[PDB]
């Protein structure tokens, strides 16, 4: 991936981590857990799914191949009639072959991106106050309880105190 | 003390292919291409399809007598000819037109058939010594078309001039068939229609028709050196048909009247089973039963289908890399 | 003492549509299809069309006396052929060829009208008695196609063989007309062409011609239960015609030194409006005055039009995504 | 936005900056104010410029509909040229709505890359000299008028004074 | 101590255009569109082209006598047509679907010549006297095509009805041509078939063929004012032909057993050079010798060819951004 | 670029690596040399060769035009004939210059991105250790021999030593 996140800076995934695409693992005296993070789960969601929707609604019509059939003194036309029946059927076949493999490159590249800028969000939030490990762990060097985690989460870690 | 960022993984295998990576195992994904067809025909818009059987689809629109199972009205969401259909033209000739025929009956739906002109429409001549064993029923071994009428002269007199009309009063146009006899020789000739120039001419407000005899001997078809040069044509609402003959006229007696669909319309020719079931999507060489986008069964079809490609798979990638640990 | 880093906002509610996201209103935008049409015809090339008005294609190329307002030369840069014109083929038949001949016109780009054979041209028969009530004018009851002329006989004399002549000798292909009378009976055939078999013949270096007369009642359509076969064809230059015939010649009067054109050519079938305007793109269903890359109006142009597109919109991003605060 | 600049951690854009696409905003003793960045403005006009162009310039051509007419006997040859016609009007509907639908999605991932690059090389630039805000504002340490303000902008800070 | 992290510059001068930047010079590129031809014909599948020289199709097959080079059997990979041939149709007149004909040759792979009907098939008629000054052969200032034979009455006698017949009991179908002479006037007309009504009646299982002499005058060619209407058709395996004639026949006598090409078969109207070598991609303007994708030579071709493309260059970047310092 | 680093932070190329596309510069007492990073190299190469592939695989069908002749009384038909070829032509000649105006565009900010995550892992390594001056470039603190240079290559670099 271009974003160096997945299989990247962050080696693997969660098999852990069932409610969601991106997330969180946390460990504090209460103890470890998993916990999706939903806002960038379900903007992902609803952003591929759209994808999947347009996809499929510009594909929604169909070139008609007839079996009208064509004496022997019409050689000619057809042959027209084969050569833009298969004419049309190797542009379509090439549209949909080749939008597959351009659109799924740009799919794992936007999850890409957005574990990458979760992480940015967290790092961005944390600063002085934890040891980035290098590998999307971070590493605090004050006591973070469970309402401390949660604020992490959130989006809204008070820096201030601790 | 700590708080990680990551990323769903999962027990998936389905692979999905990249412009710079192949066979890239995804979390999630979705399958565009349908491959699965039932090798059989359904009924659409739970309208049955019309099955010839064993008979072409000259045999069943000219009325070829051993065709009687299909005689009369049919209506069809399309139709289907078996490939080893044995009856067909039986009384050897050429069908004019073949192809647009077969179009025209394409884009139809429902005939009625109806006598157009009864055989007392045809003054002075006989009307029922018209069979041959080229076209024999499944009791006579001497019949003929049930929509054609093969008119011969009577006891001694010149075959003389004969007229019919037809005003076509009614809101659906008439598909109707008539033919020109074409006799090995001249005494065959003059057995049937006497001496003398023959003809056969029709006309409508907007068509025009003019044969003659061209007496031959051709290769012996179904025991016949003789021949019959087949014609159709369509009567439109409002137009009448004037039929007028000296000789050789093989001449129409009924005729279909013609609902034209506002679907597809088409004719498979095909070996496959006709069911008891329904479809919305009907391709030549099965039913599709799908939501999915794509098809690589077939180019050819009757319903509401997914494009046709030449794909064997179009797998869209939904989730990220699958990377378990 | 601070530095901040951010973007552009406005007073922008347009919006476009990406592959993850609808409705997302940007700072600046280009709209790439034209919707919009003056629902008229104009000039191209500052060249006029050629307006039929109550004239068909048929009835203003054969010579219809009710359309001598267009009879001669004209010009065009396409031509318009109104949905209720009511003067075209007057005496009734069929011009074949018919959708070759439209080709052919479309092609086109000026006719300039000539004498391609005098009446006097040929010996022995009537040239002045060739009307009919079918064929009225604006002032006589019974007149005749001004390009064509109905030959019969004379006096009392049989009908005997005519023949006629012309050397293209000029730059230009020449577009001409004929035609074969078909009468409802034999009686008519004999008070018009005496009595034999008789033929119309036809030819130049690359094309040959010959029919008979085909007698049978046809449906009355504008009082004639008889019938015409009119055909067409092209002279090209250094090509030169034979006519030969001893009876039922509609003969070929006026004809036309043909330009074709170098652009595309159209044929209009609309009840449209022509006004005193110039345009560049012109199309069936009225003229586009853009920049724009595409279009939603129509199909079917004249001069040089955006893509054809079935879209209501084509709008591009250039401008960020519009977050303003 | 998949750099995560734009609606993101810089949460909205100005309407008070009139004369560019991406910039700056400075506060200090003399007071406060707007500036576009020209040179990356410029470059974004330039190739957005180029790409609306070549998308004119390759949708340039026209498929031409004739109406030709066909006779009664002539339906199949008819037929076939509705089905070529509605062919090419579908193909060419389905390149120009998705190539729409794509580049849109791609335009705003460029601004986006910009922006965030612009944030980076005045990050780059202060290094220690001033406090990251995580919302793209820096508080300098050390006083900045207006020619050390200019000298930001301008890529040319000196960070071993002050 | 310092380490750094850069990348590959380059002295290439290689450029590619991109959707936001033209001109970019990049450190590695592939381009993928030829341009380039080697103008000549070659061998296909190391099977030669049939070079026509100095005959045109129809010549050639018809049996032109000045086509004698050419006469016989023949094995192609593809056909050369040259646009200044001179030796084609040499009594004038039409080939009745010419287009057709040219078609069903250019699906073609070999043909063998054979003796269809000997001279003395006909019975009680001349068969030596057949020739004309239109069709002077290299030797003779009056022959005839050596595929047909001009049949003439003899001595006094009536011209009789003659007939003919041939079973194809072979696994190749044959491909034949025969004609229906018309005469200038009704002298030249008796002085070769006598008095009388003629005609020229051919039939196979699936095939009629039936037609009368027009006796008309038409512009001279070759000096001729008489025509010939010429014919060809194809008799599949196990058909047999019925030829039955009483005037007017120009009679087949060899006939081309025809094997269809599995291929796609080409027939190049090209005035460029055939040489003595090999390829596998042969267009009408020329060989081209590649191993990419695209081609901006031409669309028309035999062999495995790259797609065509009105593009000037299609260079695809693979490498980065060329930045040398 | 999209990502900043070709002809961005890092100015330029260099002409002295030799051996593959993204790649290092150390100095120190032994002194200086250039080296490829071969994994991300090797990786770009996978990936780009697998697009051309692609790419000529899935234009690996030909529309075949026949020259057919249509007689004078075949206009219509000859044209249809006429208007289909060149209708292939058109979206044949379209599809070929757009996919490869929009692959090229993608190319680059492939190899943008695979720069910048190539000093992403140096700096991720090396973290206190060494100054980041901004251009690519960083200058340790404590002495790196040819041992430890290779260590940072090879992304093992030692930080808890030093
Ligand atoms: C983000 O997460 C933080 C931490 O989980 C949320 O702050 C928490 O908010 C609750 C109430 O919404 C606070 O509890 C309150 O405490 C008083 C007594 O001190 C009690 O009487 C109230 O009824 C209530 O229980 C809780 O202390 C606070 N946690 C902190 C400050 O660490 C915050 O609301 C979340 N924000 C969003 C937008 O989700
Ligand atoms: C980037 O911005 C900086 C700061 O605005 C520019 O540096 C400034 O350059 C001017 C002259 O070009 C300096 O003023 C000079 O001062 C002397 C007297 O000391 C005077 O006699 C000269 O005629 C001139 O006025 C100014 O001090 C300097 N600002 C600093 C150093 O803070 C710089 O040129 C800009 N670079 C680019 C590439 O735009
Ligand atoms: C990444 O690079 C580092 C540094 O080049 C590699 O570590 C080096 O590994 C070698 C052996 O593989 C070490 O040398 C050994 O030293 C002992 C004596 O102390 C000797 O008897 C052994 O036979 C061998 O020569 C070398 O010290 C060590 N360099 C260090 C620790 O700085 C490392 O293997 C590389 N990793 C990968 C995955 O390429
Ligand atoms: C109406 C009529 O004439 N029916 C005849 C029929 C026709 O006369 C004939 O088809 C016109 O060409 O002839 C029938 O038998 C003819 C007979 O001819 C022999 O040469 C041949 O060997 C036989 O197979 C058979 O065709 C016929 O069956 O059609 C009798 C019928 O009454
Ligand atoms: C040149 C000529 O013959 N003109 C006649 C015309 C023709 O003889 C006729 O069209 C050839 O078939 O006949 C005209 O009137 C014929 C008359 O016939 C009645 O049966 C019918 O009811 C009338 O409507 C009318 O057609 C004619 O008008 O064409 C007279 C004309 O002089
Ligand atoms: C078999 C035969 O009849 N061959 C004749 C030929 C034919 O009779 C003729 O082509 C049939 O129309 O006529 C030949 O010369 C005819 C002669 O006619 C003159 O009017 C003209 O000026 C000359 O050029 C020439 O055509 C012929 O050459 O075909 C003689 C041949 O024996
Ligand atoms: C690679 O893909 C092909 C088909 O695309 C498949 O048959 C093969 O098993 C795949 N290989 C692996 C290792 O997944
Ligand atoms: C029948 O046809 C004639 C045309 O000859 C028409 O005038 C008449 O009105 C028609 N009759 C009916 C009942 O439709
Ligand atoms: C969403 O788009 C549709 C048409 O694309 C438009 O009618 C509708 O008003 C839009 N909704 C909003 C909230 O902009
Ligand atoms: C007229 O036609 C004849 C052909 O019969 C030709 O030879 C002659 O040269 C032509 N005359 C002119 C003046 O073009
Ligand atoms: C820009 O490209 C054109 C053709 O695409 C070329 O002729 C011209 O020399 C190029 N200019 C530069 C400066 O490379
Ligand atoms: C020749 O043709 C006849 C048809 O008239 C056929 O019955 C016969 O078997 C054929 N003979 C051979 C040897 O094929």
């Amino acid at each position: 991936g271009i974003f160096g996140a997945i299989a990247g800076f962050i080696e693997g995934g969660w098999t852990g981590m069932i409610d969601g695409w991106y997330g969180y693992h946390h460990e504090n005296s209460q103890g470890s857990g998993y916990a999706a993070d939903r806002e960038s789960t379900q903007k992902a969601i609803d952003g591929i799914t759209n994808k999947v929707n347009s996809i499929i609604n510009k594909m929604n019509t169909q070139f008609e191949a007839v079996d009208h059939e064509f004496s022997n003194l019409e050689r000619r036309i057809g042959n027209l009639n084969k050569r833009m029946e298969d004419g049309f059927l190797d542009v379509w076949t090439y549209n949909a072959e080749l939008l597959v493999l351009l659109e799924n490159e740009r799919t794992l590249d936007l999850h890409d991106a957005n574990v990458k800028n979760l992480y940015e969000k967290v790092k961005s939030q944390l600063r002085d106050n934890a040891n980035d490990l290098g590998n999307g762990c971070f590493e605090f060097w004050h006591k973070c309880d469970n309402e401390c985690m949660e604020s992490v989460k959130n989006g809204t870690y008070d820096y201030p105190k601790y | 003390d700590k708080i990680c960022i990551g990323y769903h993984a999962n027990n998936s295998t389905t692979q999905v292919d990249t412009l710079l990576e192949k066979n890239v195992t995804v979390t999630h994904s979705v399958e565009l291409l349908e491959n699965q067809k039932e090798k059989r025909f359904c009924k659409i818009m739970n309208k049955a399809p019309l099955d010839l059987k064993d008979c072409t689809i000259e045999g069943w629109i000219l009325g070829n007598p051993k065709c009687d199972l299909l005689l009369g009205d049919q209506s069809w969401s399309y139709i289907v000819e078996r490939p080893n259909a044995q009856n067909g033209i039986c009384y050897p000739g050429v069908l004019n037109e073949l192809e647009e025929l077969k179009a025209f009956i394409g884009s139809g739906e429902r005939v009625e058939r109806f006598e157009m002109f009864p055989k007392s429409t045809w003054a002075g001549v006989d009307t029922s010594r018209g069979v041959t064993n080229a076209c024999p029923s499944y009791t006579l071994d001497s019949s003929f078309y049930r929509n054609l009428v093969w008119l011969v002269k009577t006891d001694s007199a010149t075959y003389p001039v004969i007229k019919g009309t037809y005003n076509n009063t009614g809101t659906q146009p008439i598909l109707y068939f008539w033919g020109v006899h074409h006799p090995l020789d001249t005494t065959v000739q003059d057995n049937l229609y006497g001496s003398g120039d023959k003809y056969v001419r029709m006309g409508t407000e907007s068509m025009n028709f003019a044969k003659s005899p061209e007496i031959a001997a051709r290769p012996a078809v179904n025991g016949q050196r003789s021949r019959i040069d087949y014609y159709w044509s369509v009567l439109r609402p409002g137009e009448t048909l004037n039929v007028e003959s000296n000789g050789n006229l093989i001449a129409p007696w009924y005729a279909y009247k013609f609902v034209s669909t506002n679907k597809k319309g088409a004719v498979f020719k095909s070996d496959l089973p006709i069911e008891n079931c329904d479809a919305t999507c009907q391709t030549i060489t099965g039913v599709l039963r799908t939501n999915k986008t794509f098809q690589n069964v077939s180019p050819l079809w009757i319903g509401e289908c997914p494009k046709y490609v030449k794909s064997e798979s179009l797998r869209l990638a939904t989730g990220l890399r699958n990377v378990p640990q």
